[PDB]
């Protein structure tokens, strides 16, 4: 649905030429979309969310915002 | 005694604002006092932007505190650039309690 | 789905009362001797409730039971120890907790600090009737000396010492009342513990600086989890020490002799934690007039806020407060050494010289310097 | 520094918790045992020829 | 009960048979090292050299 129109057409061409060299076509898109399975997203999910130390930004009023030790706690689970 | 121990008297008052180290950390003399509900009642009446930097110094002081350390003494208070902003409103306050006490007891 | 800390009844007070409680961020090592003293509190019941399980509360058997403690059961002279190791650091704590207050201007939390006062004299009554339970030479001398100083009271002293003795002397049945109050006594003294907590958490607590902390407020768990572990560690680090290495440097000898009432021992004097006051007794010429003044004392804590008159709740920025103070306290020690030693003319007077400067101090010294100070800041 | 020794720790044994946990119980059991005859060499090194344990030999059996 | 059948469900509980396994394993040496259970124990390479 991105690609419908012109535009978004010549802006994925641009974009991906300075990114990968080259421009994937929707096929190879489909291809490897299909081999992601359940396993795979457990294994890449807990490669870079599991217990990782993350950035926070918080503009307003923030006095209930938990502080970065509580933040970094939330990264793991006790349980597992 | 008149210009003779005025001058002497104002000494010992820097000698006294000097022992006590509020200045060290940034703090005025008035960001020091209690807060009874007098006080609260003032500060409420504060404009914003007194009271915005009221608040800033509070917490840096604290904030140092934390630390155990102080400022260097480049920026510690003088005894001669003071202001007095929350003495007009707490003189308000207190006039106010002790004329409605004063009817009160008739 | 939101956390189930914030809707279980029982999780809610736990969440409330330690996970998440707004806290200043600059509270010092003085604000941990607090959740000390409710941890020793802790450590003073298992123990004591251990040596319950062996000791039989006679005149006769009494001393024997403790013996056999210390030898025949496994493990019982550890126990025994650090109940009564236990008991001083206790009271160290409670020093510490009370000079905080002083010093930094937390009584003007008059609800929470007037509630303490009453914790403070029931800690009192239960470490008195402890020390009775040994049933040894000391013990039963401390014991009738501190139970006879009633017949001063003006008609119905007489009367309301023999009903405590249940007799006309001290003997078995005061042991066993006795016992059955050292028994119940703490477990009161934690129920009056949760209303501390209580009528403190609706205020919040105070910061060294003396000003609102609403700014810099901290949760609770992570940050003062940590912080008063580390403190319980240093605690246990003392307690086993003393008990240890060197158990026995704080009693006093002669308890380990059995009662004798046909017998008093050249020196009797009380244990290092009441010394203070046995001074300000001994000193009053009259009977009943020593009496008023070790009552009228503790009572000058419940006056404190009275007295108060400075515009700064914190002393830090009174340097000539802070000179009273430590004053005051060399003062406190002066008083507790001159418990420990025999009457005589250089004690008497140096004790009669304490215990009124203890007194003006209090009274006068300090709240014409809390003006004096006011003056000088053109307030 | 053996940033890969403290990397393999990591990613075997500290990255879940039960792993964790099960490390420690390990640790403990093994750490008491050398604690306790270490510590019991000491004291007997410092007291030596003292404690019944070094004079029973000259009564046992004798 | 009848809701809780269902392909994920056990799914769910394949993925978590690990971590039951490893918490399983983690009582069962914990209750034998805390009360030094010398039935087990005597078949360690090291802790058996207490037992005298
Ligand atoms: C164990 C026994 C638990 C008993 C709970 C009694 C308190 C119930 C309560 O506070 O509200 C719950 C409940 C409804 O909630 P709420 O009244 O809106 O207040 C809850 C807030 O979180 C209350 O606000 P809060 O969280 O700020 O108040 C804290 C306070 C909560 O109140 C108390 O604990 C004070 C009770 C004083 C007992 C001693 C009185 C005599 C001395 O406790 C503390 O001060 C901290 C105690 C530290 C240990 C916490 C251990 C938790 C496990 O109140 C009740 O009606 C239950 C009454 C139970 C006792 C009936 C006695 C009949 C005689
Ligand atoms: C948990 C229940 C533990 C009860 C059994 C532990 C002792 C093992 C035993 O008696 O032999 C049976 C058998 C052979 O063990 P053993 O190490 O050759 O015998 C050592 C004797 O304790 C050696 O007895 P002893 O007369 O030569 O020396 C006195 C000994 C004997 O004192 C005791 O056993 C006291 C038992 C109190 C346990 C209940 C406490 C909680 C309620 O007390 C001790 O030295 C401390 C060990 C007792 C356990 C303390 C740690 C409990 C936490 O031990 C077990 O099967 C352990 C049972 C734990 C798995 C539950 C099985 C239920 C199905
Ligand atoms: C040298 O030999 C000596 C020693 O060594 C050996 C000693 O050890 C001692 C020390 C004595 C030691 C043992 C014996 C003394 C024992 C006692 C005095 C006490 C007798 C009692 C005990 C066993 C029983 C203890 C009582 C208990 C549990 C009952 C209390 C039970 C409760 C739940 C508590 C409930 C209270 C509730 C609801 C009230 C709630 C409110 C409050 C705190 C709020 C405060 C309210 C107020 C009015 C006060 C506020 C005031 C204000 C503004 C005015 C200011 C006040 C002024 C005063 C100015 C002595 C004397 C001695 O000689
Ligand atoms: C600085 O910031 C902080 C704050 O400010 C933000 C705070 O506010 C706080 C919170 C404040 C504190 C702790 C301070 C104190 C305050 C408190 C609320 C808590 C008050 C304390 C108490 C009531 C005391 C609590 C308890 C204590 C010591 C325990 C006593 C009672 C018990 C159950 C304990 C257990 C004893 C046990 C089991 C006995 C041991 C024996 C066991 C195995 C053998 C037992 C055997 C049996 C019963 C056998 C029975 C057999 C039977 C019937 C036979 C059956 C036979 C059959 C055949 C069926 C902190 C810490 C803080 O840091
Ligand atoms: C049907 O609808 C309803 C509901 O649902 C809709 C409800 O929910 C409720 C809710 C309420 C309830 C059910 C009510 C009950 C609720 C509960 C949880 C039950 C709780 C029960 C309790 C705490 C028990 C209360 C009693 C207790 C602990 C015992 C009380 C007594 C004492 C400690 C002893 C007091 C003193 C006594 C006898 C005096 C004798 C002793 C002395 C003078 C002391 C002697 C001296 C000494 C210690 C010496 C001290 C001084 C010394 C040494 C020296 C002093 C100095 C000198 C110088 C000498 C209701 C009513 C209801 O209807
Ligand atoms: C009974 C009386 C007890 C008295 C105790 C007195 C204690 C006095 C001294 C106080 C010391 C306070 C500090 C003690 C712990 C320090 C470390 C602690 O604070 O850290 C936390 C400790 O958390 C726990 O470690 C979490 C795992 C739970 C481990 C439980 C081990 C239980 C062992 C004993 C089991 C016994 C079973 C017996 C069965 C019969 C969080 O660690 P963290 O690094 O942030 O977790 C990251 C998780 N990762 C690694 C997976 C990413
Ligand atoms: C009863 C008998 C009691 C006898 C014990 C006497 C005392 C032994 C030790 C006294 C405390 C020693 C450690 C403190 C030493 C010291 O002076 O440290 C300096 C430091 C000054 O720093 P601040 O002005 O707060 O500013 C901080 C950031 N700039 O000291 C303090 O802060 C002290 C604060 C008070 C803590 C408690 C001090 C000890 C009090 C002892 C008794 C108090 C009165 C007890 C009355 C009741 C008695 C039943
Ligand atoms: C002594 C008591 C204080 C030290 C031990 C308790 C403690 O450290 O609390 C934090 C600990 C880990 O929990 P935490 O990482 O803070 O957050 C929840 C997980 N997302 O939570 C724990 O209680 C860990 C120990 C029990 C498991
Ligand atoms: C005897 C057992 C006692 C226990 C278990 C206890 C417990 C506590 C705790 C946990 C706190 C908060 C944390 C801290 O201040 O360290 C506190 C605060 C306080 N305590 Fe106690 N207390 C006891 C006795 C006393 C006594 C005898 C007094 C006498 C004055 C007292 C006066 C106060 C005051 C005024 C505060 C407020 C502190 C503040 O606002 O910063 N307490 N208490
Ligand atoms: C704050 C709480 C407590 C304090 C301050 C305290 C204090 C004391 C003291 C000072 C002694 C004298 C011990 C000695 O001189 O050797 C003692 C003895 C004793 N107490 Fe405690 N106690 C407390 C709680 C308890 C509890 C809860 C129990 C029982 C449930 C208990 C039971 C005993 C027993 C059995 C003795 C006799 C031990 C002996 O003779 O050495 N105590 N207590």
């Amino acid at each position: 649905s991105h690609l419908d129109g012109t535009t978004p057409v010549c802006e994925d061409i641009g974009r991906s030429l300075l990114t990968y060299g080259r421009r994937i076509p929707l096929a190879e898109w489909e291809s490897r979309i299909a081999e992601v399975d359940a396993s795979v997203v457990r294994e890449i999910c807990s490669k870079y969310i599991y217990d990782q130390c993350p950035a926070v930004a918080g503009y307003g009023p923030i006095e209930q915002l938990p502080d970065y030790n509580r933040i970094r706690s939330g990264m793991f689970w006790l349980r597992f | 005694a008149v210009s003779a121990s005025g001058k002497w008297l104002d000494g010992i008052r820097k000698w006294y604002y000097n022992a006590a180290g509020f200045n060290k950390l940034g703090l005025m003399r008035d960001d020091t006092i209690y807060e009874d509900e007098d006080v609260k009642e003032a500060i409420r009446r504060l404009p914003e932007n007194l009271y915005n930097d009221r608040m800033f110094r509070i917490k840096r002081a604290l904030d140092l505190n934390l630390k155990h350390q102080i400022l260097p003494k480049e920026q510690w208070t003088k005894y001669e650039e003071e202001n007095f902003y929350l003495e007009p409103y707490l003189k308000e306050v207190i006039r106010e309690r002790k004329e409605r006490e004063e009817w009160a007891k008739k | 789905m939101t956390p189930m800390r914030k809707t279980n009844p029982l999780m809610k007070l736990i969440n409330h009362s330690f996970i998440d409680l707004p806290t200043p961020s600059n509270i010092s090592a003085w604000w941990n001797f607090g959740s000390l003293l409710g941890a020793c509190l802790i450590l003073q019941i298992t123990t004591g409730l251990f040596l319950a399980m062996h000791y039989s509360p006679d005149a006769s058997t009494a001393f024997s039971s403790i013996a056999h403690i210390t030898r025949d059961v496994n493990y019982g002279w550890i126990i025994r120890y650090l109940h009564a190791n236990g008991a001083s650091m206790f009271f160290i704590c409670l020093f510490l907790h009370i000079g905080r207050g002083l010093y930094y201007g937390s009584f003007l939390y008059s609800e929470t600090w007037n509630i303490g006062i009453i914790l403070l004299l029931a800690t009192m009554a239960t470490a008195f009737m402890g020390y009775v339970l040994p049933w040894g030479q000391m013990s039963f001398w401390g014991a009738t000396v501190i139970t006879n100083l009633l017949s001063a009271i003006p008609y119905i002293g007489t009367d309301l010492v023999q009903w405590i003795w249940g007799g006309y002397s001290v003997d078995s049945p005061t042991l066993t009342r006795f016992f059955t109050f050292h028994f119940i006594l703490p477990f009161i003294i934690a129920a009056l513990a949760t209303l501390h907590l209580l009528f403190l958490h609706e205020t919040g607590s105070n910061n060294p600086l003396g000003i609102t902390s609403h700014s810099d407020k901290i949760t609770f768990h992570p940050y003062y989890t940590i912080k008063d572990a580390l403190g319980l560690l240093l605690f246990l680090l003392s307690l086993m020490t003393l008990t240890l290495f060197s158990p026995d440097l704080l009693g006093d000898p002669d308890n380990y002799t059995l009662a004798n009432p046909l017998n008093t021992p050249p020196h009797i004097k009380p244990e290092w934690y009441f010394l203070f006051a046995y001074t300000i007794l001994r000193s009053v010429p009259n009977k009943l007039g020593g009496v008023l003044a070790l009552l009228l004392s503790i009572l000058i804590l419940a006056m404190i806020p009275i007295l108060h008159m400075s515009k700064q709740q914190s002393m830090m920025f009174r340097p000539l407060s802070q000179s009273l103070y430590w004053l005051l306290a060399a003062d406190l020690l002066i008083l507790t050494w001159i418990g420990g030693q025999p009457v005589s003319y250089p004690f008497t007077i140096i004790g009669q010289v304490a215990s009124v400067l203890y007194f003006t101090t209090i009274l006068i010294l300090m709240p014409t310097i809390s003006l004096i100070e006011n003056k000088m800041l053109k307030w | 520094a053996a940033a890969t020794l403290t990397s393999k720790l990591y990613s075997l044994l500290f990255r879940r918790t039960s792993t964790f946990a099960l490390t420690i119980i390990v640790g403990v059991m093994f750490f008491e045992r050398a604690f306790d005859q270490g510590a019991d060499a000491i004291y007997d090194h410092i007291n030596e020829g003292k404690l019944w344990k070094h004079i029973k030999h000259k009564y046992e059996n004798k | 009960v009848t809701r809780f059948l269902g392909p994920r469900y056990r799914e769910l509980v394949k993925n978590w048979v690990p971590t039951a396994y490893t918490w399983g394993a983690v009582g069962a040496v914990g209750l034998v090292w805390a009360t030094d259970w010398r039935l087990i124990l005597d078949w360690v390479p090291y802790i058996n050299g207490k037992f005298k």
